[PDB]
Formats: structure tokens, sequence, C-alpha cells
């Protein structure tokens, strides 16, 4: 396992493995949906529809290829798929369609019936997805008149202001040179690449990307959508996090990782060894909750989201929760740490292992572009493996106690109690 | 008066009535704080409280 770095005007990033049995390769660049402004919101939505729609869909197959793309608040990328024999045909591909000629693409008859598919997707994720939508709601009220409080999918209002001069507007200034990686994952040697792309003269634009002048900032608040037809609460909150290249970023996702996921009709999970599930089981304070520790290229998220049936005793499941918290500064014990230091070892062992090559491709080119590099996952194991007990509660002391918090919610929420009652929380009047 | 005008017996039971009312009033505004928990206070609008409420 090794990834290789080489720069001759374009930086190719590989990452070979003579085991599997398909190649993938595409291209990755620095623009997310941070990089927007409240009018073009939703933008690199219809550029990944465009890249996916049909007659470019058919083309691709007739050769043997599959295509895939992914849209992110720091990133986006555009991937073809292939047999190990035929990543030729994969490279050129990516060169007609996508850098060479894009009037093919951006007719009048094809831009019309895309926009009126990702109208139809965004309005079925509005209505119908509760539990990603209260998280989208809890990055737009804690880094509002920020760029990073845009949804990655855009907003109906926005997208039906959008026509195709908008998409070459964005085109012109962010698909650059200096603002891409190419990548191959699976079965691709590294020097195969490099010598298929300097058999031609490939070249994107030269420039730099324009500069945001508004850096992230966390902010104290809460929104709440009430909804009395529908049969659950759902409930997001959390504290400004760690954004990457941190020297505390492992710590925060092993703080995580102690009070970690629940499911309360697997009977497998109700005997996890954490503390926090004698209170909830007592009474049945919820379904499921899980915690996280999100990280950004400016800042980050800690924290936990949760789904309830119990509507009258929501009071205290964030009281629970919230008194556990406080033990990170006060109490936390040796034998806790030790159980988390291998479930997060288990947990990013399968995030990076997996045997699928798109998800490599993504991986990989998401982090060369932020540091330059990419830390394997032998240095990783050793940085989680060096974390004492000292370390969690001068992290808790900083980032936990005593702190801001942004709250969202959707559903039966009547019984969740204002921000004062929630905010005092944050603290024990014991030490 | 236990008596035939205001004299030594009045001022002598007036005081043991005065210790004791007290403790009377003290058990009725226990009645009516029991009163109270079932309906809630009204507000200066004259018009309903349950769509509003803070602890
Ligand atoms: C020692 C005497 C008393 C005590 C300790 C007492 C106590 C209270 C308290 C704590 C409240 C709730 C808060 C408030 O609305 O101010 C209340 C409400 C109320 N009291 Fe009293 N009270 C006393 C005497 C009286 C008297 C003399 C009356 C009327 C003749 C009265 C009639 C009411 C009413 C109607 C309410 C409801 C007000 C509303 O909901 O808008 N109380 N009382």
């Amino acid at each position: 396992a090794e990834v290789t770095q080489l720069s001759n005007g374009i930086v190719v990033a590989t990452e070979h493995n003579p085991s599997a049995h398909t190649a993938s390769v595409g291209v990755v660049f620095g623009s997310g949906a941070a990089n927007e402004n409240p009018y073009n919101n939703g933008v690199s939505n219809l550029w990944k529809n465009i890249f996916l729609s049909k007659e470019n869909s058919a083309v691709a197959a007739k050769e043997g290829l599959a295509l895939s793309s992914n849209i992110s608040r720091d990133f986006q990328s555009y991937i073809v798929s292939s047999l190990p024999g035929s990543t030729d045909k994969s490279l050129d591909f990516l060169n007609q369609s996508f850098i060479q000629q894009k009037a093919n693409l951006l007719s009048s008859s094809n831009f019309e019936a895309t926009k009126k598919s990702v109208l139809k997707q965004v309005q079925d994720f509005e209505e119908n997805d509760h539990p990603n939508r209260v998280l989208e709601h809890l990055h737009s009220t804690a880094f509002q008149n920020t760029p990073l409080s845009l949804p990655t999918r855009g907003t109906l209002e926005s997208l039906e202001n959008l026509v195709v001069a908008d998409l070459e507007s964005f085109a012109n200034n962010h698909f650059l040179n200096s603002n891409a990686v190419v990548v191959g994952t699976g079965n691709i040697k590294h020097e195969d690449l490099v010598n298929s792309i300097e058999s031609k003269n490939l070249s994107l634009q030269t420039g730099t990307k324009p500069v945001l002048k508004k850096k992230a900032a966390f902010l104290g608040s809460e929104v709440r959508l009430r909804d009395d037809t529908l049969p659950k609460a759902w409930i997001s909150l959390a504290v400004e996090g760690e954004p990457v290249n941190s020297p505390n970023y492992f710590v925060a996702k092993l703080a995580a990782q102690i009070f970690g996921s629940y499911n309360a009709f697997e009977p497998a999970s109700r005997l996890q060894g954490i503390k926090l599930l004698d209170n909830i089981q007592e009474y049945q304070l919820c379904d499921n909750f899980n915690h996280f520790s999100l990280s950004y290229k400016d800042s980050g998220l800690w924290g936990f989201s949760t789904a309830t049936r119990n509507v009258t005793m929501i009071d205290d499941l964030i009281h629970f929760t919230l008194k556990q918290w406080n033990r990170l500064t006060i109490s936390v014990t040796d034998t806790e740490v030790e159980r988390a230091k291998s479930l997060l070892k288990l947990q990013l062992g399968q995030l990076y292992e997996s045997g699928n090559p798109v998800n490599d491709a993504n991986l990989l080119g998401a982090e060369v572009l932020i540091k330059g590099s990419k830390l394997s996952l032998g240095e990783a194991f050793k940085k989680i493996d060096a974390i004492t007990v000292k370390d969690v509660k001068a992290w808790a002391g900083k980032r936990l106690w005593d702190q801001d918090i942004a709250i969202a919610g959707t559903g039966q929420i009547e019984g969740l109690l204002d921000y004062m009652r929630i905010r005092s929380d944050m603290s024990m009047m014991r030490w | 008066w236990g008596g035939f005008s205001v004299s030594n017996p009045t001022i002598q039971r007036f005081f043991a009535l005065h210790y004791l009312v007290p403790f009377i009033i003290a058990a009725m505004v226990i009645m009516h704080l029991m009163a109270l928990h079932i309906h809630g206070s009204s507000n200066p609008l004259g018009i309903t409280g349950n769509l509003d409420r803070i602890p």
C-alpha cells in the first residue's frame, strides 16, 4: 500500500492495487458548495447532473465505461471506471466530453430537461428525508452569513433563476489546472498513467480561482421547524469542532467514539459498553442516536443527532446526554479510552480499505488538494495509540466546558425547552 | 367580651386568636395554589397561552 504524487504541470496521484479487478480514473477540483454565493447556489449540483445525463452516459456505455460524480462543501469529482485493460479509453472520454467540448452538453434541449429533474429531487428531499435535512439546517444556523452555510444541493428558490450563462461563468473561474488533481485507483500503475497524459498535452486553463473574503465563524443559535403532523421528533446539536490540519484532529474523533451510535431494535446494540445507555433504556428515551466529528478547511462541528417517538420526555434525553459530556473534563476513566481506541481503528480501517475504487478516488483526491500528500493508515494508527486520558481532559476543557451550542429540530418538538435551559447544562456547578 | 365591656378577658382572648388565624391563612394559600396548578395563569392579551410557553 503506497501512494505516489508527481507534478509536471499537472498534479497526478495514484494508489495501485494489483489484486483489484477494475480501475478508476478521474479529476477532482478544489471548489465545493462553500465557493458559491446565495444567488448561484446549486450550480455545482447542476454540473454533476449534466455530466451524468443520458446522452453522455450512452457514449460511455458503448465503450464499456461507467460514470460517477460527488458534490461536497470543499471539493467535487468526476470519475470514469472501466476494466483494467481499457484505461486509455477512459482517459480519452474525460478529454473529449469534459475538457475540450462543452457546447454538446450545454444545448438548450439538454439543459431544460436536466433542470427539471434536479428540481424534483430537491423537492422530494425537503419533504421526506427528515434526518438529513435537519443536519443541513444545523450547518446554516451555526455558520450564518458565511460561506460554510450554503446547502450542497441548493434551494428551490435559487435553482429556478439559473441559466446556461451561470454555469459557464462558474466553470471559467474554478475548473482550472491549478485547482485540479488527476487521480487513479484500483488496478493501474503510476508510470502508465503519467505517460498516457504526457503522450498528449492536456491543460485546462492558466490562472487562479477567486478568493473569498469572509472566513468561517461559529455562532451560537437555533432554528425550529415544528410540524405536528409528523410521527417523530428529529434533533441535532453541536459545538464548534476541529478543521483539517488540526493537531487535535484524532483526539476529537476518539471523543465521539466514546459515546458512539445506538439502535434500540438491534439486540447487540443494546449491550455496548457505553454508560449513557443505562439512563436511556430505563424509560426508552429514543430510537437511535449517533455522534460525529466533522472537519472542513476552516472549521468543524462536534455533536450528535437523534430520533424519538417519546415526545413527552425530550427534556430528559437532552439532559442525560449533556451530563455525560461533562465527564470528559472531570472523570473519564482509562478503560473507556482503551475501548474507544480499538473501535476508532476498526472504523477508520473499514473506511479506507473497502473494495470500491470509486470511494478510494474521492478520498485520495480530497486529501492531496489540501495537504499536498496523503497520510498512510499505518501512521494514523500510531497517533491514535499515543493518546492518553490527560489529552482527552485537556481537549474537552477547551472545546466543551461552558461553550456555546447550535440546535436544529423538526417534527413534534414542543417538549424541547428553550436555549438557556440547554446552554446551562454545558457546565456542572459542582466543579 | 367575656364580661360587660372591653376588659381583661377581652384582651387575653384576642391575643390567643391572633396567634391562630395566620396559620389558617397559610392553609388557604396552599388550597389557592392547588387550583392555580390546574389551569395555569392568564396573560394580558386575554387569549389562549397554550401555543408559546417558557419554563
Ligand atoms: C396571602 C394572599 C395571597 C397569595 C400568597 C396569593 C398568591 C398567588 C400567586 C402566587 C398567584 C400566581 C401568580 C400571579 O398571578 O401573581 C396568584 C394568582 C391569582 N390570585 Fe392570588 N394570592 C393571594 C391572595 C389573593 C386574593 C386576595 C385574591 C382575590 C380576591 C386572589 C386572586 C387571584 C387570582 C384571580 C389569580 C389568577 C390571576 C391570573 O391567572 O391572571 N389572590 N395568587
